[PDB]
């Protein structure tokens, strides 16, 4: 369960508030999964009493999405049994709601989460989660792009293995950071989402099974 | 640090270990709110009366209970959390309305009502201003860690807390 709550004595127009509010609640907290079992109980409130006076809009925003981020990395960081952050960055879609699906699924997948885990770098299980978006037959595997970290592993550049090998390795380095990149690109259109999630880990599975929460 | 808002926090045996898990968030001015909430199908009863409270974009405070949901509770659930909610706002002499009330922990575990009973007899506004950072540790399940955030923006200060690492990808709306 999230539970979420921000203070502040800054005066704002209640109706950009609540537009604002929600612009970064969709970017933030509703960009987070770290086990997909979305709660009964989630719950994220803004409270502005006016005391400190008129604010600009704009730069509160901009406050309120830097709050609201880092408590986000906070949260995969600190994920049940977690290791590592998982960063999942989509680029390239159709629209920004089709590289939320796809950054979803691939932080999401099981496959993925422990292979970031083991700091084994098989992008191939990227490309089956990527590939799992199913209904979007717009995104062509010969288009897509995959990295770790700033190390581009898909689509083969000529061969055979390679290549592959190398930065293979490169990606492995990456890979044992506590925070990790998968960049994605499916050369679409201008469709951009980030979302955030952590590995899998015996942790995880041992709290949960031991555990009644 | 922003003006206006008070912490009370207590232990009220929602797990048996004497820490702080009731906590009251309030501002001691009229303050407009956005909120958004799961679309669960098992929303708890919590839930319902936040939606209801933030209707009209005035809200002043959230009670908030750590180490159960009361969730999957039934009309005893139901009973609980207005009885929680309404005895929080009427201690503090706020309107209903003005309070919210969320709920965090097992599932399909009724409320121990006699330990928050008595504890809502002696709750009263805290002396002084302050307290995120005993809210953040009071509102905890399985964080490992309290999650606490300051801003300072136009002479305002805005901070921020949060918990939950498992039972999370959120759909609020």
């Amino acid at each position: 369960t999230l539970l979420t709550f921000f203070a502040t004595d800054a005066r704002l127009d209640p109706a950009e508030q609540d537009r604002l509010f929600r612009r970064v609640m969709d970017r933030t907290f509703n960009a987070v999964s770290i086990d997909t079992d979305t709660s009964t109980s989630d719950t994220a409130v803004l409270f502005a009493n006016g005391l400190a006076g008129e604010v600009d809009a704009g730069e509160f925003e901009e406050a309120l999405h830097t709050a609201a981020l880092a408590l986000v990395k906070d949260i995969a960081s600190d994920g049940e049994g977690a290791a590592k952050l998982i960063e999942v960055q989509v680029t390239g879609a159709r629209d920004d709601a089709q590289a939320k699906r796809v950054g979803k699924t691939v932080v999401n997948s099981p496959l993925v989460k422990t292979a970031v885990h083991g700091c084994d770098p098989n992008w191939g299980r990227v490309a089956m989660a990527i590939g799992k978006c199913s209904d979007d037959t717009d995104i062509d595997q010969e288009r897509v792009t995959i990295r770790f970290g700033e190390v581009e592993v898909y689509p083969p550049k000529a061969r055979g293995d390679q290549a592959d090998d190398a930065l293979r390795a490169a990606v492995a380095e990456h890979l044992r950071g506590d925070e990790v990149v998968i960049g994605i690109d499916l050369a679409i259109a201008d469709g951009a989402f980030t979302v955030y999630g952590c590995d899998l880990t015996e942790g995880y599975v041992r709290l949960n099974s031991e555990y009644t929460t | 640090t922003p003006r206006g808002f008070v912490v009370h926090t207590a232990p009220v045996g929602l797990a048996d270990d004497g820490r702080d898990d009731f906590t009251v968030l309030a501002s001691t001015a009229p303050a407009t709110v956005s909120a958004v909430f799961t679309r669960s199908r098992f929303a708890g009863p919590s839930v319902v009366l936040c939606r209801e409270a933030v209707a009209d974009g005035q809200a002043r405070g959230v009670v908030v209970l750590a180490r159960n949901a009361n969730v999957a509770t039934g009309l005893e659930g139901e009973e609980n959390a207005r009885e929680v909610r309404e005895a929080v706002a009427r201690a503090l002499g706020l309107p209903e309305g003005e309070m919210l009330i969320a709920s965090t922990g097992v599932i399909g575990r009724q409320y121990p009502m006699e330990s928050i009973r008595e504890h809502l007899k002696t709750l009263e506004w805290p002396a002084g201003e302050g307290g995120f950072d005993r809210a953040a540790r009071a509102i905890m399940t399985t964080d490992t860690r309290p999650k606490e955030v300051r801003v300072s923006v136009g002479g305002a200060t805005l901070v921020g807390i949060a918990k939950g690492v498992g039972m999370l990808e959120p759909d609020m709306a």
